[PDB]
């Protein structure tokens, strides 16, 4: 009945020391019946990394309307969008749904290509911007990403440290939430590299 | 189950060095009408004890005669009632809090919050809130209704934790609570000019004040208003 | 708790001061007396929202209606509140008295209840604290009074209606509409509760 | 909500 | 997910050890199954509290039994206590799916299903998928009625996993349990994490995951 | 917990830095007060979306009129577009503002609600928080104060809020708009609530986490040759 | 009364030009000379205010005009077409950028809205 | 939902009962017996409510019982329809009732009669030559008016039975797995393996 | 209509060690946007070296601990002032709890002491009385930020030995107490930053074959 | 409309005469004025059903309280009306006036509102007519009237409760309460109307 | 209810359709084809809402059919699925959204690949080696979890599938009166006979 | 329903 | 509560 | 969602 929380899944963030760490889970469920653990949850529109919780059906709404704007952006731009501005696009674009919105919990990362600066923000699905400088969390485990991602962080954590620290705050969020889990992946986002690792999780 | 009908507002207290200190207007609201202007809502139980009760009225009149009636049957068999097996506070107010959640739990509550100020044998403040669902808890500070909002922010500033009560002198306490009653009277649709104070200090015992009222108020700052906004005559 | 009385050299206009979110007081110093001419004003009852939106379009029609054809009369006045609050009955909780001084007219008041029916009388009361000062309203109130005799039975038919309604509190405001021109009174607390 |  | 069936070599008794409060896991480390007397298991499913009260409370009736009468309890009697039981509450919203499993010289290798409507069936194999209540095992397909003790066992021991897998409310451990003539043995509880890796290796099985 | 305070030469305005989702802190430092214009700020409580998102579309509107106008916004024109455009909506868009500034006419200091009633005051408070605030206005407001003595008063009714409020949380951000002076925009004006240091590091060992497959991302476009 | 001149009053003549557009341009070879110079640091545009009385305040019309922040224009021909164009240039870089993206628009694209707003004056009915 | 099926032939009552126990879109078993032996001539088939069917069987086949070891005595197919109506009349104005309905199928030795009775969870009962309980029941209802005859034989009942039950599988839309047989004639209750 | 039931907030947590036990809770108690006690106690020494806590509504909580403690005294009236093991203090609590199963008190309950062998025990109850022995259990408002951060660092959770790329899980270890506090702390100094009931105080029970003895901590107050 | 007033030489209790059923007037010269004991009256308001039962009870308590230790207190009767009120306040819709004169305590009312809370008061107002007297009331009720003062207060009160209430109507009923005795004083439209 | 499956192996794609249509407790039709051949290797299987199901089948199928003779060129089934996603995901916000459930069977000619799409009513779409919608879907999710693999052949395909039917008429409790089976392979879209 |  |  |  609750849209948000019908397919399930989780989304988490975090800075690092001249980085970026974005994860998912990959379950796609009709709530408690499991369908497919190939469902990922991140997208990218060059170097800006968007992940998307929530009704799954807006998810890949949202990722194919996002993928046309960034497009036309860059046409008429000649330059990819930079995390700060896709972070103003999606709320823009979620806003314009006020009365009739995306169940969905987006979430940007990404490093800023002139100024090096890492940057994450989250939305609510009506499109508030929150902009934190530790970490993000969405989804069904949210409360759980949250007590992880709040005991587990420490600022300026190096690529390779931040990527333990982010894959055990989804991991163990993941096992304490029915509608989360089915495999992860942890993408560790530097200036001009992005590594993509696959976690190994309990499958129930 | 019910609804109150007759109904008073907030009941405000606080501990100081010595004792505590608790107030309440003499209104009885019927809804929105002010219907009664002179009703006690702070109840002496002997020389050590104010019961400050909220809510419905007619719930306060029966609770006001259970406790004329506690003090009856304590005075029974025991040559010791005016001296070492005189009620405590700690007594009168686990008696309540017994009938107030046993009238929850029957699902015919006696609707009402209630704040007992005293001081014990020992010369310990007392001070615990109790309400219809048999919800209890202590603090340096209590109030009921508006007063949880409005008032609870301006004595946690005299006292925030419990060190700070030995620092804190019945002026300053006194003095708190009545600037506390003159918020309440601003900013309550439901609150009275008139109240009642009483202080219960382990030194001087109890003093009893009835008939005050919200004096020093701010008004001069209203005649400089005009329209809501674009209206400048 | 709104009052407007006619007397001899014209009307006088009376409010509280309070405005209410359920028991919470959210201004104790509210201004329910709006302008919508120089000698045409209104008292305000029911929503802050719509009553305001109201007095607002009010202004507009009657400026624009002082540009083409000059002063409005206070009947043209409140035919304008009228169709509004009528026609809108269905999304209104408005209960607005018109209170105006023409030379030819002299002092006119009409109320329009939620309904959005007008009706012209000598005096009008409205509010929640109206409903307790009806019976006193009726046996102090003569046509033709003086001005201080006129501001008494405000000041004194407010501070009861303050005194029973818990929605009605803080300063009385008038607002004296003559030949004159237009005169701003405040009561505080200190004054009118001894009464 | 506001709202004599 | 509960799952009691009959064979050859006696009765396989095997569930999952997750409880979920809604959409929040719990516990991942609950004891599904009862152990009431040498010869009776109890399975729970339906309200943790429910089974866990009224199943123990079982425990007690059947001891009462043995002490008056100087003998086991049939299983026909222990289960229809239960159900007697809980058809007094009926409408007061109980909420219980229990298999009573046991051996007795009388009836042999016996599965009464009892539930909190009242119902009361016996039969060769009994299943609690999800919400749902089944005459048929998870999968089936493996099911014959001449199996091996430790093939059995297996069945058991993979069918919580198939169900422990796609639904969200199941999961945790595997519990494992062979009544026989002469008493049940309890065969371990087996972690679902480290049990489905092992179990796609060496069947081959799972082919839709990855890793 | 947002409060404005007139004083002397012109107003204030402050708020505390939480934003909830539920029962839980989503942001544990937002900023809710808002740029209108370069000396029209307004704070805003209800719907987080719905106070950046009409304080930004009237900002917007009052930039394009100050552009056609040749002149300074006015705050009683974006207090006029805020209050019009609230009330179209029938509170359905939760935004409850309170609307500060000066301009050429002076220093002004309104309260919008969702509904779209305005109101004038000299000390407002809106939001959650608005009861622990007006009981500290209530009992130090006085006619003419200074700039010092406002900020003062301001940052101690939002510390009010954060103490006994549980929606009101976090830092203090404070606004001065100062007649013939630039608007000064105090962000994190205190700092309360800062966390202690945890009794442990849970930076944990490298190779901790069991990884299923590693590849490189293609952030990069189709390359030439 | 509706607007009934739904038909282009701009078409091609047989030799391929575009009467009005021509016309247009000639209308700006009349008008008061402006100029703009890029440097490395900066970009100056200039125009003579060319008043129609001395008892006129030159000072209350501007040809040069803020579109943005970081955006100025000047033009040459007529006064009122510039005045309605600077108001559309000024509210295009709000609702088609700055409403969508919370920044101003880039010189080039501002250029490409205000284009697009002229080309449609050359075509529409 | 459950078949239940009686025809009353020359000498004998037959009752079809559905194999299948379902809750929801569970099948909780495909072999259920939904009859209870209430004396060694008189059978009575039940549907409806989960436990209150069997509860409700098992009650009545223990008071039926006691009455035989009493007496000595079987009482009656009417008799025991009788009281089995007047036991779910009670239930009806009771706290909770009982949701059964019940077939009767006896043989009296007094009158060398089969009898067959229809009673609902009301208490109201009829005497029929065949009746049913639930959504078949309008069907094997015309069915039974064009193929049913009084001096019908055994056999040529349970063809007829045979022919009703094939068709439910068609027409109905829910697999209820099958039926079981019973015959109650002068000799007593057997069960018939081949259907 | 009226409505019998509140919400008080807070947030409890047991931790089990080889020969000790803690039971642990905030000191806050709310009612929905208002604080009612800064340093209002929900951990209790129940005698025979039990510790309880019943965290959600405070009134059925308060009745739940009065009733138990009083089944107590009653134990060692009935039967020669015989020792209450934990285990048989857990069954007894299970039947407090269901006596009201068709009027529930809205509490989750934790109870710590220590086992007949001498070792550290947690048992962690629903609303209803079911209950189950853990190493770990957090309950109230907070459990879901905490309970995740306790498999992870207590039982050591999705944790393997470097090198081995998840081939052997993390050793589980019996923690000290002086390491269990550090974890308790550190997770309701986390709650407390992210959940607006949890806050002011902090009061940790540990029980030992000595005794009980009480920690208090302060916690941020917004 | 029903009040009580203390006067310096006893009580009086006034009331109108009309009885509602919806819009329709049942009864037009009503007795609202119903004797508890010889110098001991109450005022009904609320259901008249409820009034009725409660005011038959108290009468019966009162006689046999006199029975056994002679004439009761008023404060004694109104602690009877409060404990009927109080203890069956989920079943009850009554707003009772008790008015009595004592030679001791001489004149005293007290009013019992829905809740069944007690209110001793110099003098009491109460019924759905009263909301619009209470301003008048307030104004004009001073401590130790006479007889002639009291009855016009009175008479004045009810006349406008009357006047604005469409519930309340017919003839103001009162009961003088002095040492002299019980006396009875009936108003009809035609004088009161006309105040 | 309606089951509807879909097995992609090696080298083909196997859509098991149940061919039941029933409204309430009435079987319509016992020889229903749940599908509509999109294009010559895209298969669409459907089941939902009556009406919806074939009107949503049918507007597709005349919208593929369209490109198919506007470009004289076959969709890809990946580019067929994301069309039909779209359009679901356009109705769920519609005045009267299509509920309407469907499995696209595919073999893409370019990648000589059988591919399987799952989209529900709102829109949701995953890839997967085994699909179905409905009460079946769990328990053949369970099933095939076990029994699948890649490199299975379109016999072998065939036999689990006849294995999860067999196990579904056992296991469900409604009669969906056996199912229809369709092969997409390079060859085209044939209907296996024999099932 | 009769009901001052 | 806790509810396989 | 989000709402001081
Ligand atoms: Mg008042």
């Amino acid at each position: 009945s609750d849209p948000s929380s019908i397919n399930g899944g989780i989304v988490v963030a975090m800075t690092g020391k001249d980085c970026v760490a974005i994860a998912c889970d990959l379950r796609l469920g009709s709530q408690s019946l499991g369908v497919s653990n190939k469902f990922e949850k991140i997208f990218h529109y060059g170097h800006v990394f968007l992940g998307i919780t929530g009704l799954a059906t807006d998810v890949t709404t949202l990722n194919e309307m996002f993928r046309y704007k960034t497009n036309l952006y860059k046409l008429k731009e000649e330059r990819a969008i930079e995390p700060e501005t896709f972070t103003q696009l999606v709320s823009s674009s979620l806003y314009e749904r006020r009365f009739g919105p995306y169940f969905v919990g987006p979430v940007v990362a990404g490093i800023n290509s002139k100024s090096g600066k890492p940057f994450i923000a989250g939305f609510d699905l009506i499109g508030c911007i929150d902009e934190a400088k530790d970490f993000i969390v969405s989804g069904t485990a949210s409360d759980q990403l949250f007590g992880m991602c709040e005991s587990l962080y420490e600022p300026n954590l190096e690529p390779e440290d931040l990527f333990e620290t982010i894959s055990q705050a989804l991991l163990n969020a993941a096992d304490r939430d029915a509608l989360s889990g089915w495999g992860a992946v942890v993408y560790i986002i530097k200036k001009d590299e992005v590594v993509k690792r696959y976690l190994k999780m309990r499958q129930d | 189950t019910q609804q109150p009908i007759v109904t008073g507002t907030s009941v405000i207290s606080m501990k100081y060095d010595n004792g505590v200190i608790i107030a309440a207007d003499n209104l009885g609201s019927y809804g929105s009408l002010l219907r009664f202007n002179g009703v006690e809502r702070l109840i002496p139980v002997g020389d050590n004890t104010v019961v400050g009760i909220s809510g419905d009225i007619s719930d306060m009149q029966h609770i006001e005669r259970l406790l004329k009636d506690l003090v009856t049957e304590n005075a029974y068999d025991n040559p010791l009632a005016d001296a070492e097996e005189a009620l405590e506070p700690s007594y009168i107010f686990e008696y309540l809090a017994t009938v107030m959640y046993q009238r929850r739990s029957k699902m015919n509550p006696l609707w009402n919050a209630i704040i007992v100020a005293g001081v014990q044998s020992n010369g310990d403040q007392f001070l615990r809130y109790v309400n219809l669902l048999g919800v209890t808890y202590s603090s340096p500070t209590l109030a009921t209704g508006f007063g949880a909002h409005m008032a609870n922010p301006l004595l946690r500033k005299v006292v925030d934790r419990e060190s700070d009560i030995p620092k804190t002198t019945v002026q300053v306490a006194e003095e708190a609570i009545v600037n506390a009653m003159r918020v309440l009277y601003y900013r309550d649709a439901r609150s009275s000019r008139n109240f009642s104070l009483a202080i219960i200090d382990k030194n001087t015992g109890l003093t009893f004040k009835k008939n005050l009222q919200v004096e020093n108020m701010k008004w001069d700052f209203a005649k400089d208003i005009k329209g809501y906004g674009t209206q400048k005559i | 708790s709104i009052m407007a009385v006619t007397f001899k050299d014209g009307v006088i206009l009376g409010a509280d001061s309070r405005t209410t979110t359920g028991a919470y007081i959210a201004n104790r110093v509210t201004d329910k007396l709006t302008r919508v001419h120089d000698k045409i004003w209104c008292c305000r009852s029911g929503s802050a929202a719509d009553t305001q939106a109201i007095a607002d379009i009010v202004q507009y029609h009657l400026e624009l209606y002082t540009s083409q054809y000059g002063t409005p009369s206070t009947e043209t006045a409140a035919s304008v509140f009228k169709e509004l609050c009528y026609e809108n009955k269905d999304n209104l909780t408005a209960g607005i008295i018109v209170a105006g001084y023409d030379d030819k007219n002299k002092g006119e008041v009409y109320t329009i209840p939620l309904g959005g029916s007008v009706h012209k009388l000598p005096y009008a009361i409205a509010g929640s604290g109206s409903t307790f000062i009806y019976g006193y309203c009726d046996k102090n109130f003569r046509e033709n009074m003086s001005k201080e005799e006129t501001v008494d039975f405000i000041k004194h038919s407010l501070s009861q209606a303050i005194k029973w309604d818990g929605s009605s509190g803080g300063v009385i405001r008038m607002v004296v509409l003559t030949a004159a021109g237009v005169e701003r009174l405040i009561f505080y607390p200190d004054e009118y509760e001894q009464l | 909500x506001a709202y004599x | 997910t509960t799952l009691a069936f009959r064979f050859q070599g006696g009765i396989i008794v095997a569930v999952d050890s997750r409880a979920t409060a809604g959409n929040w896991v719990a516990s991942q480390t609950v004891k599904k199954v009862i152990e009431i007397n040498p010869f009776l298991l109890g399975t729970m499913a339906g309200g943790a509290a429910d089974c866990q009260f009224w199943e123990t409370w079982l425990g007690s009736q059947c001891r009462l039994h043995e002490l008056r009468e100087k003998e086991r309890i049939s299983v026909a009697a222990a289960s229809k206590i239960l159900s007697n039981l809980v058809y007094q509450y009926k409408g007061a919203g109980l909420s219980m799916g229990t298999m009573i499993c046991g051996y007795t010289r009388k009836e042999g290798p016996t599965i009464y299903y009892v539930d909190s409507d009242g119902t009361r069936l016996k039969g060769d194999i009994f299943c609690v998928v999800s919400g749902q209540t089944f005459a048929y095992g998870v999968l089936d397909s493996n099911y014959k009625w001449d199996l091996s003790v430790e093939d059995a066992l297996y069945l058991g021991k993979r069918s919580i996993l198939a169900a422990a897998h796609r639904d969200a409310y199941s999961g945790g451990s595997v519990n494992l349990y062979h009544v026989t003539e002469d008493g049940w043995i309890y065969h371990g509880n087996h972690d679902v994490g480290e049990l489905f890796w092992k179990v796609k290796e060496e069947e081959g099985s799972f082919n839709n995951v990855i890793g | 917990t947002i409060v404005g305070v007139k004083f002397n030469n012109g107003v204030v305005i402050a708020a505390d830095t939480r934003s909830t989702q539920g029962p839980i802190v989503a942001d544990k430092n937002c900023a809710k007060l808002h740029r209108i214009s370069p000396k029209i700020w307004c704070a805003g409580a209800g719907t987080a979306a719905d106070t950046e998102a009409v304080t930004q579309l009237i900002g917007s509107n009052i930039e394009l009129h100050s552009l056609y106008t040749s002149r300074e916004p006015r705050v009683v024109s974006a207090l006029q577009m805020l209050k019009q455009h609230l009330f179209k909506y029938q509170g359905h868009i939760g935004a409850y503002l309170i609307v500060a500034g000066v301009d050429p006419t002076g220093s002004h200091l309104f309260s919008i609600h969702a509904h779209g009633s305005t109101d004038v005051g000299y000390y407002l408070s809106l939001g959650s928080g608005s009861l622990a605030a007006m009981a500290v206005l209530e009992s130090h407001w006085k006619q003419d104060l200074t700039k010092e003595e406002a900020i003062k008063l301001a940052s101690d009714a939002i510390q009010a809020g954060i103490w006994n409020d549980l929606g009101s949380g976090s830092n203090v951000d404070v606004c001065v708009m100062e007649i013939g002076k630039d608007a000064e925009y105090l962000r994190n004006y205190l700092t309360p609530n800062v966390r202690e240091e945890k009794q442990k590091s849970y930076k944990f060992p490298r190779g901790t986490t069991a990884v299923l497959k590693e590849s490189i991302v293609n952030i990069c476009d189709i390359q030439e040759e | 009364m509706t607007d009934r001149y739904s038909f282009s009053l701009t078409t091609f003549s047989p030799s391929g030009k575009l009467g009005q557009i021509d016309y247009a341009l000639t209308a700006v070879k009349q008008g008061v000379t402006s100029l703009g110079i890029k440097a490395t640091n900066g970009v100056v545009i200039a125009t003579e205010k060319k008043s129609s009385s001395p008892l006129a305040m030159s000072e209350t019309l501007s040809k040069v005009s803020l579109l943005t922040p970081d955006i100025g224009a000047v033009y040459s021909g007529m006064g009122p077409d510039y005045r309605v164009l600077v108001d559309k240039s000024r509210k295009v870089a709000h609702t088609s950028y700055k409403r969508i993206y919370g920044e101003y628009p880039p010189t080039k694209l501002l250029v490409s809205e205000v284009a697009k707003i002229m080309q449609e004056a050359t075509q529409s009915g | 939902m459950d078949i239940i099926l009686g025809i009353r032939v020359q000498d004998s009552v037959i009752l079809a009962s559905s194999k299948a126990v379902t809750r929801g879109i569970s099948v909780l078993k495909d072999s259920d017996d939904k009859t209870r032996q209430l004396s060694p001539h008189t059978l009575m088939s039940f549907a409806g409510e989960a436990g209150d069917t069997v509860q409700f069987a098992e009650y009545i086949q223990a008071n039926i019982q006691l009455y035989s070891i009493r007496e000595d005595y079987e009482l009656s197919p009417q008799a025991v329809s009788s009281f089995v109506r007047q036991e779910l009349a009670k239930s009806i104005r009771s706290r909770r009732p009982y949701q059964v309905n019940v077939l009767i199928g006896g043989y009296d030795k007094k009158k060398n009669k089969p009898e067959l009775y229809q009673i609902d969870y009301l208490g109201t009962k009829v005497e029929l030559p065949y009746g049913a309980h639930g959504y078949s029941g309008f069907y094997t209802f015309s069915l039974l008016d064009h193929h049913y005859r009084p001096d019908m034989t055994t056999e040529e009942g349970l063809d007829l039975l045979k022919l009703c039950v094939q068709e439910l599988e068609k027409r109905m839309p829910m697999d209820f797995k099958g039926v079981i047989v019973k015959i109650v004639d002068k000799d007593g209750i057997r069960q018939v393996d081949d259907f | 209509q009226f409505n019998p039931y509140g919400d008080n907030g807070g947030t409890i947590l047991g931790i089990a060690g080889e020969d000790f036990a803690v039971l642990a809770g905030d000191t806050r108690n709310i009612t929905d946007y208002s604080i009612n006690s800064r340093y209002e106690p929900k951990v209790f020494d129940c005698g025979d070296n039990i510790v309880m806590s019943a965290n959600g509504f405070a009134a059925d909580g308060d009745a739940l601990v009065k009733r138990f403690k009083n089944s107590v005294k009653w134990y060692h009236f009935d039967h020669n002032d015989k020792k209450l093991s934990i285990n048989s203090a857990a069954r007894n609590i299970q039947h407090l709890l269901y006596g009201k199963r068709f009027f529930p008190y809205y509490v989750h309950t934790i109870i710590a002491g220590l086992d007949e062998d001498g070792k550290g025990a947690v048992y962690s109850f629903d609303p209803v009385g079911s209950y189950e022995r853990e190493q770990c259990r957090a309950g109230g408002a907070a459990a879901s930020l905490i309970m995740p951060f306790l498999d992870n660092q207590v039982n050591f959770k999705n944790q393997y030995e470097p090198g081995t790329n998840g081939k052997v899980k993390k050793p589980l270890k019996y923690l000290s107490v002086e390491e269990v506090i550090k974890l308790v702390r550190d997770s309701f100094t986390s709650a407390t930053e992210r959940h607006i009931q949890v806050g002011d105080g902090l009061e940790i029970l540990i029980v030992t074959k000595d005794g009980v003895r009480k920690e208090f901590y302060e916690l941020k107050r917004d």
